[PDB]
């Protein structure tokens, strides 16, 4: 699966440094006899190359490393710090919510099978 | 084990010489085992082929799978929701794909196998996530067509 | 068993509007005050208060817990799905029950 890997690899390099959305360098690979499967959006690798494309779009920003240089995430373990507890504090109100959402799916179940089914009407 | 294959979905037309017959154009079935209850005296619908070769368990298994035998559907195999009378050719991984139309499945489903063959015994226990896929179970998996055996899910718990 | 005896009903006269989509129900509902949403379910005509003869179809009835629940019969055997997580929405904003 390494080489499968390595055209979506190259196939997000080259669809990052596009001009516009339909005018990309893997566009017009596809009318040049050259089969490209992992292009249409019903195969499951379509999920992992628009994630590999999305990468190389975060990878090209102007503070990931081409016109300038990052100071607090490389020269202060404090702010990786704080960013760290960030995340934990966002990662327990994440667990939080999806526990809230349980309890509410909860009491949707009981209100559901209390309710009376025989008393219809209809209108 | 190997060159066995464990047959399931038998009805009473089918007999000990009946899948030796019907297993003998796949190919050279050397054996045929039919373990017989201890209530009824019969089949359980659960036998087993052992034949010489491993390719032509591996043909009959690729051949005879899901395929209706005496009003049966009798399938070859390599030897809190309750499902029961369900299919032998099915898989989990294929109940999983029946269950994800209906619902999301928590985890991969488990299916019961007897203790002797080890193909299927019969049932089968599912998860769901939430207990609305549970009632869209039982509202419509509960009683549909499956592969030629009529299902029927069920509670496994439940708390008056 | 709690739930069951501790509901209120007055039985409110509801407001449903059908209509034939191509690819569909709106209820009008008063404000409720909880985060209980009224739930649809699919029965059949086999049991009833009176057991009405001739009883051969299908039912699907909305039902909350301030209002009383609204059915509508269906003659064709499935041209839709009933499911509550699937195709069904409840804005409590503007308290519209929509299912389809």
């Amino acid at each position: 699966s390494a080489f499968d890997l390595d055209v979506v690899k190259l196939t997000a390099q080259f669809v990052a440094r596009n001009g516009r959305q339909f005018l990309t360098q893997l566009m017009q690979k596809e009318q040049r006899n050259y089969q490209f499967d992992f292009l249409r959006p019903q195969h499951s690798l379509f999920n992992y190359f628009t994630k590999l494309v999305e990468q190389y779009t975060k990878i090209l920003i102007p503070p990931k490393g081409l016109f300038s240089k990052l100071k607090k995430e490389a020269e202060n373990p404090r702010e990786v710090l704080d960013q760290v507890c960030y995340r934990v504090e966002w990662a327990k109100f994440q667990e939080r919510e999806r526990k809230k959402e349980e309890e509410e799916k909860e009491k949707e179940r009981v209100a559901y099978a209390q309710i009376d089914w025989h008393d219809f009407v209809v209108v | 084990q190997d060159a066995t294959v464990y047959v399931g979905g038998l009805d009473e037309k089918v007999s000990e010489p009946l899948l030796w017959e019907l297993f003998l154009q796949a190919g050279p079935v050397v054996n045929t085992h039919m373990p017989k209850d201890r209530v009824t005296g019969q089949h359980q619908g659960y036998g087993f082929v052992e034949f010489l070769s491993e390719e032509d368990a591996d043909y009959a298994i690729k051949i005879m799978n899901m395929i209706k035998l005496y009003g049966k559907p009798i399938r070859v195999n390599k030897a809190n929701i309750f499902i029961g009378n369900l299919d032998p050719e099915i898989d989990e991984k294929l109940l999983y794909d029946t269950f994800s139309a209906f619902g999301v499945i928590l985890q991969t489903p488990k299916i019961m196998r007897d203790p002797d063959t080890g193909n299927s015994k019969g049932y089968a226990f599912i998860n769901f996530a939430s207990f609305d896929a549970s009632d869209a179970a039982i509202e419509a998996m509960n009683g549909q067509y499956l592969c030629n055996r009529p299902i029927t899910v069920s509670y496994a718990f439940k708390k008056d | 068993v709690e739930v069951k005896k501790f509901v209120k009903i007055g039985r409110p006269g509801y407001k449903v509007t059908k209509q034939r989509d191509s690819e569909l129900f709106q209820i009008d509902y008063p404000e409720i005050a909880e985060g209980i949403m009224p739930r649809h379910r699919f029965m059949s005509a086999y049991e009833q208060r009176i057991e009405p003869p001739d009883r051969r179809w299908q039912y699907l009835l909305m039902a909350a817990e301030p209002y009383e629940t609204i059915a509508f019969k269906v003659p064709s055997r499935e041209i839709d799905k009933a499911e509550g997580k699937f195709w069904t929405h409840w804005n409590r904003e503007t308290k519209q029950f929509f299912l389809q």
